[PDB]
């Protein structure tokens, strides 16, 4: 009861089916975390778009990561991170300092 | 005989009975935070950032002056009749130049009587602070001064903050410096409070306002209960440097002295409870025969 989940992105993806021409599923990738410094993410895809909600909220309990946070609201120390062509940079701020992030990472 | 704030002796025993906390000497401040620096230190180093903090920290607690207080300044330099009917409202002439020391400013007046009178001291403060603006003073008298605000600011035990405001919103020669201080004073005595401005560079005030006021009662009773002697026998120690001459002075000194003997007979020679005093010297007294 302790998770919160939220979605990141919602996306209509599409396929070539012999049968029946152009096949629609959805796909969401989803995050969950308690607050407490555990949270992770999955993806998840069906046909019928809330059957993929459910599907990535499942698969996402699986995948938690530990976070370890400092005074228990930042990073510890700064991290500059390349990661297949998107670069991450991240500032460890003091407390006054709300949360300034690109909105998905705001959210996670 | 010459006592006085800026003597060694007093200086010295003022500078131990303050004491040094590093956690309320360096406290977390209300101003816009920056992300904080980090090394790696060895144990070494450790000790002598920590000797650098303690060095640091006494220029933080430095004694602001105590001082006694200025009389009114009248006089009159000039007075031509001729000018008097302009009924003009009153012209203040201020001297700012760089060089000056700012009690040897020249402040002067010509009112609507047509004579040239000086600056009073309100008056020539509150020109210097328009033309040399300095930080924290208003120009016109804040009103937290007023006895409500005192009140109020006291019940949230912020005593520090106003001895901290007068510092700088007014002189230490002036009334209301004075004024404030003192009643401040009396009002950590009344409520026992005494421990707040401990680590304080305001001790100093503390000490002496109370040994020229012959109250030292609170201040010895919770620095036993706090189970600090050497503070309370400094403290008789200040007493007799400031009052050299009494009967428990001369008496309790040059028959015998140390912290049981000159704290218990200068508990017993001064009477404003020395039921106090004898009911803790006690207590203490007894505490140590069971921790050691």
């Amino acid at each position: 009861d302790d998770f919160d989940t939220r979605i990141l992105e919602v996306r209509n993806v599409f396929n070539m089916t012999a049968k029946e021409g152009r096949k629609r599923s959805v796909r969401v990738l989803v995050a969950v975390g308690n607050g407490k410094g555990a949270a992770g993410f999955a993806i998840g895809k069906a046909t019928e778009r809330a059957d993929a909600f459910r599907k990535a909220k499942n698969r996402a309990v699986h995948y938690l990561h530990y976070i370890e946070r400092y005074e228990d609201h930042t990073i510890y120390h700064d991290i500059s991170l390349k990661f297949k062509r998107t670069h991450i940079k991240m500032k460890k701020q003091p407390r006054g300092y709300g949360l300034h992030c690109h909105r998905a990472i705001m959210t996670i | 005989r010459k006592p006085t704030f800026m003597d060694e002796e007093v200086q010295n025993i003022l500078i131990k009975m303050t004491g040094l906390d590093l956690q309320k000497i360096f406290k977390p401040a209300l101003q816009e935070l920056k992300p904080p620096t980090y090394k790696l230190m060895t144990q070494a180093q450790l000790e002598e950032a920590t000797k650098q903090a303690v060095e640091a920290a006494k220029v933080r607690l430095k004694m602001p002056p105590v001082l006694e207080e200025r009389a009114p300044i009248n006089d009159v330099l000039a007075e031509d009749k001729i000018l008097e009917g302009t009924e003009t409202a009153k012209y203040v002439f201020t001297d700012i130049s760089y060089s000056i020391p700012h009690r040897e400013r020249f402040i002067v007046v010509r009112e609507p009587s047509g004579t040239l009178r000086k600056a009073s001291w309100e008056e020539r403060d509150r020109m210097i602070q328009v033309y040399f603006p300095r930080e924290g003073r208003r120009i016109l008298t804040p009103v937290i001064f007023k006895e409500e605000n005192l009140q109020t600011m006291y019940s949230q035990d912020q005593h520090v903050d106003v001895l901290n405001l007068c510092v700088a919103q007014f002189e230490p020669d002036s009334a209301e410096y004075i004024k404030i201080h003192h009643h401040t004073y009396e009002d950590i005595d009344k409520c026992g409070k005494y421990d707040l401005l401990r680590s304080t560079r305001h001790f100093g005030g503390m000490a002496w306002y109370f040994v020229n006021k012959k109250k030292i009662d609170g201040l010895l009773i919770d620095q036993i209960q706090r189970d600090l002697v050497s503070d309370a026998t400094s403290l008789v120690h200040l007493y007799h440097i400031l009052h050299p001459x009494x009967x428990x002075x001369x008496x309790x000194x040059x028959x015998x002295x140390x912290x049981x003997x000159x704290x218990x007979x200068x508990x017993x020679x001064x009477x404003x409870x020395x039921x106090x005093x004898x009911x803790x010297x006690x207590x203490x007294x007894x505490x140590x025969x069971x921790x050691x």
